[PDB]
């Protein structure tokens, strides 16, 4: 369990392409997936630029804590894919001791500025002595859909990396009673060379 | 101008001569994990 504090672990995070070839078959590319021990840390000051400031912003949401909620994650993205039959979703699945309802806030950066924010409500499901909570094929927003298009069509592969360097995404999981933060996922992007997608996580630290 | 700029974000990429974004501090050049653009 790498993405996890001490009452939320995102087990499941993946967004994807799905085409349908006919009613009966479908074709799904994922651009990134992900799916107990110390990780590699982070000193959260070297990113806070690619993040949104004030309040609300990255640094204070690691300024009221909980420390051990606030990752990093480095995505590898595999944008090789055939890009009217078409559905871009974003599935994530959730694990908790407790019986919560959560929010789950994703805001899409650029230039450390919010372009758009995406915000879900999620009830409890009781599994095996644990809480679970999925958000199932949640439809990726047009501005997501649209940069995909336009990474595509750029020329060159390094152009792709040089775009993706002032785009970002901010994940902030909460209890949407006590407003604690769950989970704080920061997301950086680079394209996938090696034929596919992969990640680094790593822990945000102070210093 | 506007920083979140859909268009202008590429255009500097595409047609660096016309680039009117921000300037930023290239990630290979942060003080970052060894492995960061390594990928596994
Ligand atoms: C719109 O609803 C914004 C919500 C963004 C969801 C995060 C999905 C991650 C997108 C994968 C990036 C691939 C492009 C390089």
């Amino acid at each position: 369990r790498s993405v996890a504090s001490s009452k939320l672990w995102m087990l499941e995070f993946s967004a994807f392409l799905e085409q349908q070839q006919d009613p009966d078959t479908y074709n799904k590319h994922l651009f990134v997936h992900i799916g107990d021990p110390y990780l590699e840390a982070v000193d959260i000051r070297q990113i806070y630029d690619k993040f949104p400031e004030k309040k609300g912003g990255l640094k204070d949401l690691f300024e009221r804590g909980p420390s051990n909620a606030f990752f990093l994650v480095k995505f590898w993205a595999d944008l090789n894919t055939n890009i009217g039959s078409s559905f871009y979703g974003v599935s994530s699945q959730y694990e908790s001791p407790e019986n919560m309802i959560i929010t789950c806030s994703t805001k899409v950066c650029s230039f450390g500025k919010q372009v758009v924010e995406k915000v879900e409500t999620e009830y409890a499901r009781y599994e095996n002595g644990h809480y679970s909570y999925r958000i199932h094929r949640s439809p990726l927003c047009e501005y997501m859909i649209n940069f995909i298009h336009k990474l595509k069509h750029l020329p060159e592969k390094y152009m792709m990396n040089s775009v993706l360097e002032n785009f970002t995404i901010l994940q902030v999981v909460t209890n949407r009673d006590t407003q604690e933060t769950l989970l704080c996922i920061a997301y950086v992007f680079e394209v996938s060379a090696s034929e596919g997608a992969q990640h680094h996580i790593y822990r945000l630290v102070k210093e | 101008d506007s920083e979140t700029d859909l268009e202008a974000l590429f255009n500097a990429v595409m047609n660096p001569k016309t680039a009117n974004v921000p300037q930023t501090v290239p990630m290979r050049l942060r003080k970052l994990p060894d492995a960061f653009f390594k990928p596994p």
